[PDB]
DNA sequence: CGTTTTAACCGCCAAGGGGATTACTCCCTAGTCTCCAGGCA
DNA sequence: TGCCTGGAGACTAGGGAGTAATCCCCTTGGCGGTTAAAACGC
């Protein structure tokens, strides 16, 4: 039994914007703070609490950005985003 | 020790909710948030006392940075209750 | 706490614990059940690496700017990372400077036509995993049948490939399992050679595979060889078990010489005179 | 290969194409082109770079080590974007 | 005789006038100043509660958590305006599907 | 004797001292941090200055007007990215043409 | 949506290195008084 | 160009900062096992 495409979509919407599910892995993010950290400075430490808030600040950036695109490219008559989208919300927020 | 504005909020939320509690994350960012708003009103009123060549932040000082910080009906509500507050300082 | 770790003092303790510790534990060794053991067999061969992680070790310049385990890895063989295979061999297969780089691949190409010829099945204990992808790459290059078992490999290939080695006429004469996923899951019967890798800072763990050579019924002397190298981490780290061993004894290239120390009578000489041959012919 | 796996994965495909898809979808996304991706993994990769340098510079004043949640709360208030439930 | 009693607050008058001191904002505080900041301090957290109670009344909860918080903020539109560049740890974003994607 | 002239800087390290005691951003303040503070606004006006400057010599001018310190700005991307959120009086910024609306 | 793969999460092992502490020292800057020349009208 | 007040030099001291001594807890690196999540294909 398949579903037309569109309806998935909208029941994952649902789901993810009801629940406050951290949306990326723990590890993977870990060490790619760890990896960009290795360029400023060497034998750096981390607290857990440091990479969770890094985490958390990571998705909120994300969300709002994704929230501001979508905005986007609805005002473009369209229902997918691109990355010119995602460029003129960034050059529109001033955080280019 | 540790100073913190746990029981403080606990006080708040048992004078206004007595059956709902609070949990320690939630006790956590509502001491965020005070902390925050004391040194935005903090802030605010050490430079207005700047811009006026003054030295002693007084109820004006904080009345003013309220003003300017809170907008809308959050300021008035506040400044009303500020100066009840103190005309209440003033009757002991 | 004070007083049991403080092992006049060990003594008093050490008879204390005895005399309250008796009715807990018991204990027996093989010479006393069965007294079939050939031999008290226990062996450490040191060796020494290439000076291209001599000069690493001695500069520390990527170390001293973690270090313990990358200087194990070093130790134990080259070739961790793309860019080693990149610049020494572009070509990433099997040639030369394989079995150079580091004493222990010198020394294991130097013993394996004598576990050829002699017919002695080896199992091989590593406490790192990618240590085992380079043996089996080396084992290839050797054309030598051998078992390959490391932890969460599979849940049940485990149990098949235990009796694929409990077969009477096994083609394969060598295994490598790591250490700290041994939990004697294997009865190694059918075997006598013992390969002792990385420093195992557990002697716990390291006696226990050790131990895996001396099952009850065994017909073959056991020989256990601990591969250790010299002037580096892994000679402090055995220096550290074997303080340890004392610690806890108070409450628990030549081939003549590699010969000696592998042959079990002349005739394992009078055989391994073509290898010794061979190898000079190589020299 | 039966030599080795020859595995070289870089660190940064950690956030993987379903993580952005859940991403997208809580941002209010139905439908995402292919090319979105790699443009978000570049957006985040710079806003790392930005909050781990301030807050590494922070940590570093102190002389101290380990970068704990302080710094980086401080780091992402000097950029205007105050978070809350770390400190 | 604490002073948070005789103002009528649930708030420390002599913390809050201690942190005003030691902050280095001036060089001289007044004593109706801890008084007010106390009181707007007071009023803010209780608005904040009592919106985070109702939130949680709501969804029949009788623990307020981070994801009540951030519904009372995200409500309110005042609080919306003044914590808009603020975001909160296990918060979330308030569930908004646009007409053309429904 | 100007402890300016021992260090070799033109901008007032008595008044920056005085600015910083008198500003109440510390208890204490030291002796070298008056004069780094002095020799970074030094060398961030000369930048500004020098960068003035050549914009009025493109432009055949032998004065500098806000035109050329806003044409100084937005050109050099470092102080655009240090400058994007101030704006300065006698505006405009870059005359540039869009090449898809023509 | 399916089928194949595999890396993330919870659990264990070990170690050592800064982040905590406290105690002693010490010299830098806060004054206070006396000149004076760089900055202002 | 002339005038003066903010700036500077000499003396005093005490408290904040630098340095040594102490230690444990949080972190780092690694491995086992399981499985829900990630990859590839139509």
């Amino acid at each position: 039994h398949r579903y037309r495409p569109g309806t998935v979509a909208l029941r994952e919407i649902r789901r993810y914007q009801k629940s406050t599910e951290l949306l990326i892995r723990k590890l993977p993010f870990q060490r790619l703070v760890r990896e960009i950290a290795q360029d400023f400075k060497t034998d750096l430490r981390f607290q857990s609490s440091a990479v969770m808030a890094l985490q958390e600040a990571s998705e909120a950036y994300l969300v709002a950005l994704f929230e501001d695109t979508n905005l986007c490219a609805i005002h473009a008559k369209r229902v997918t985003i691109m990355p010119k989208d995602i460029q003129l919300a960034r050059r529109i927020r001033g955080e280019r | 020790r540790k100073e913190s504005y746990a029981i403080y909020v606990y006080k708040v939320l048992k004078q206004v909710h007595p059956d709902t509690g609070i949990s320690s994350k939630a006790m956590s960012i509502m001491n965020s948030f005070v902390n925050d708003v004391f040194e935005r009103i903090a802030g605010e009123a050490s430079r207005l006392a700047h811009y006026n060549k003054r030295s002693t932040i007084t109820s004006r000082e904080i009345q003013t940075a309220v003003r300017l910080l809170l907008p809308g009906e959050l300021a008035k509500h506040a400044v009303s209750e500020g100066t009840k507050a103190v005309t209440k300082y003033t009757s002991a | 706490e004070d007083w049991f770790n403080t092992p006049e003092e060990t003594l008093l303790i050490i008879r204390r614990l005895h005399k309250v510790l008796r009715p807990f534990l018991l204990r027996r060794l093989k010479k006393e059940v069965e007294k079939d053991l050939p031999d008290k067999v226990e062996k450490v061969i040191k060796c020494k690496l290439s000076g291209l992680q001599q000069q690493l070790y001695q500069q520390m310049l990527k170390h001293n700017a973690n270090k313990i385990m990358q200087l194990r890895k070093i130790c134990n063989h080259p070739f961790v990372f793309d860019e080693v295979e990149g610049v020494v061999n572009p070509s990433r297969g099997n040639s030369d400077l394989l079995f150079r780089v580091a004493g222990k691949f010198e020394l294991l190409d130097r013993v394996l036509p004598k576990f050829k010829a002699s017919g002695h099945r080896v199992l091989m204990f590593f406490q790192m995993t990618q240590v085992m992808d380079i043996m089996e790459d080396f084992l290839r290059m050797k054309d030598l049948k051998y078992m390959r078992l490391d932890g969460s490999t599979k849940t049940e290939e485990r149990t098949e490939m235990l009796n694929a080695f409990n077969a009477p006429d096994s083609d394969y004469f060598c295994f490598l399992l790591s250490t700290r996923a041994g939990g004697l899951g294997l009865n190694l019967q059918t075997a006598d050679t013992v390969i002792i890798f990385d420093t195992d800072w557990n002697p716990h763990q390291d006696l226990q595979a050790q131990d895996r050579a001396h099952r009850i019924g065994q017909k073959n002397e056991v020989r256990i060889l601990r591969l250790i190298t010299t002037d580096s981490v892994e000679e402090v780290i055995l220096e550290r078990a074997m303080q340890k061993l004392d610690i806890d004894g108070k409450v628990i290239l030549d081939d003549d010489e590699l010969n000696d120390t592998l042959a079990r009578s002349a005739d394992e000489k009078i055989l391994f005179d073509k290898i010794d041959k061979e190898r000079m012919n190589q020299e | 290969a039966k030599r080795h796996r020859k595995v070289l994965r870089d660190n940064i495909q950690g956030i993987t194409k379903p993580a952005i898809r859940r991403l997208a979808r809580r941002g209010g996304v139905k439908r995402i082109s292919g090319l979105i991706y790699e443009e978000t993994r570049g957006v985040l990769k710079v806003f790392l770079e930005n909050v781990i340098r301030d807050a590494v510079t922070y940590t570093e004043h102190a002389k101290r080590k380990t970068v704990t949640a302080m710094d980086v709360v401080y780091a992402l208030k000097r950029q205007g974007r105050t978070l809350y439930g770390f400190g | 005789k604490t002073r948070s009693s005789r103002a009528g607050l649930q708030f420390p008058v002599g913390r809050v006038h201690r942190l005003l001191r030691k902050g280095n904002y001036a060089e001289r505080v007044g004593a109706g100043a801890p008084v007010y900041l106390a009181a707007v301090l007071e009023y803010l957290t209780a608005e904040i509660l009592e919106l985070a109670g109702n939130a949680a009344r709501d969804n029949k909860k009788t623990r307020i958590i981070p994801r009540h918080l951030q519904l009372a903020v995200r409500n309110d539109e005042e609080l919306n305006k003044l914590l808009g560049r603020v975001t909160i740890a296990q918060g979330g974003v308030l569930p908004n599907i646009q007409s053309v994607l429904l």
